[PDB]
């Protein structure tokens, strides 16, 4: 049967800006099935917060989630995204690079 | 809006 | 410009451990209007855009009614499906729909559609005729034919060229703020540097709608098509859209490159240089 591999995206709502309000946004997009477990990560450990759109689909039919939250980027703190699927034989962690 | 009206595959 | 309204509906298997999750969301165009979650609390079609939200009991009443009947009838399918692939009954199975409508600049019908998956791969599909199908394969075939004589056409046909593009129209006015809005991107370049013969350069698109834009790299004219790293066109989370496209150049180099910027929202093309 059908499995494809998410792709994944890290990345900030608007331009990072320290002390400023802002979204950590996780984009994971292109799987098949849907079954999936995504966390945002700050210094490793995980938020509680979170919040995804609602499930929707491509032209392929592979389906795509956004997840993200409220938070301020700092000079010190550490984001990420850490993925699991069915595709994928460990969790896959990608960091939030700002720039980019 | 959305279908109605019924179906069935 | 051109515009569409669609709907997706997804419903995934769990044996015994619930009833078939499911899942609808709406979109006019780049933008997603309402949502159904068969395991959310209300049970009912909800709003998920602003300019929708005050369309009375009787929209979110009707609306409510009919994803209701899109759960029961896709519980089903899954189910017959399972049957039309002697399937075990423990298998998780996903089937997805997907059905519109667009018109054109004079906001009358230019196209419908209905198309329909089973486990991420092409089942059945509403030709470009709305009148006749095209089955992927032996067990679609019934399903084929059984629409044939339900005359399955007629009533998809019906939807989509009335009451479809008609309340693509009325949601179009209603919230023509927000669906008839063009954000141009804005856009940047930045330069990072690998190691010391070499430097990323990298072109920038944000905060523009709708989704649909061109992001070209070159070198001397060159297009680095097959050099450059694109991504995917990316939701920002506020109705807006984001993107970028990479290159590496010999630290040096920089003036040869240049990135090209394509969308609806800008008057001419934007030509990036590094100088």
């Amino acid at each position: 049967m059908i499995q494809r591999t998410p792709k994944i995206q890290v990345y900030s709502r608007h331009p990072a800006e320290n002390g400023k309000s802002n979204f950590l946004n996780c984009y994971v997009s292109g799987f098949h099935p849907s079954d999936i477990e995504v966390d945002l990560l700050k210094n490793g450990e995980r938020i509680e917060k979170v919040e995804h759109s609602d499930l929707s689909f491509s032209k392929d039919w592979s389906f795509y989630l956004l997840y993200y939250t409220e938070f301020t980027p700092t000079e010190k703190d550490e984001y990420a995204c850490r993925v699991n699927h069915v595709t994928l034989s460990q969790p896959k962690i990608v960091k939030w690079d700002r720039d980019m | 809006m959305i279908l109605g009206g019924v179906f069935x595959v | 410009g051109s515009h569409s309204m669609r709907y997706f509906f997804t419903s995934v298997s769990r044996p015994g451990r619930g009833e078939p999750r499911f899942i609808a969301v709406g979109y006019v165009d780049d933008t997603q209007f309402v949502r159904f979650d068969s395991d959310a609390a209300s049970q009912r079609m909800e709003p998920r855009a602003p300019w929708i939200e005050q369309e009375g009991p009787e929209y979110w009443d009707g609306e409510t009614r009919k994803v209701k009947a899109h759960s029961q009838t896709h519980r089903v399918d899954l189910g017959t499906l399972r049957g039309y692939y002697n399937q075990s009954e423990a298998g998780s199975h996903t089937v997805q729909r997907m059905y519109g409508c667009d018109v054109g600049s004079d906001w009358r019908f230019l196209r419908g559609y209905h198309q329909y998956a089973y486990d991420g791969k092409d089942y059945i599909a509403l030709k470009e005729d709305l009148r006749s199908w095209t089955a992927a394969d032996m067990a679609a075939q019934t399903t084929k034919h059984k629409w044939e004589a339900a005359h399955v056409a007629e009533q998809l046909r019906a939807y989509l060229e009335g009451t479809c593009v008609e309340w693509l129209r009325r949601y179009l006015e209603n919230g023509k703020e927000t669906l008839q809005r063009t954000d141009a991107p804005k856009t940047h370049m930045t330069h990072h540097a690998v190691s010391d013969h070499e430097a990323t350069l990298r072109c920038w698109a944000l905060s523009f709608y709708p989704a649909e834009i061109t992001l070209t790299w070159q070198r001397d004219g060159e297009d680095q098509t097959q050099d450059t790293e694109l991504v995917e066109t990316r939701p920002a989370g506020d109705g807006t859209f984001q993107k970028w496209a990479a290159v590496v150049v010999p630290s040096g180099q920089e003036q040869r490159y240049t990135c090209h910027v394509q969308h609806e929202g800008l008057p001419k093309p934007l030509t990036l240089r590094w100088e």
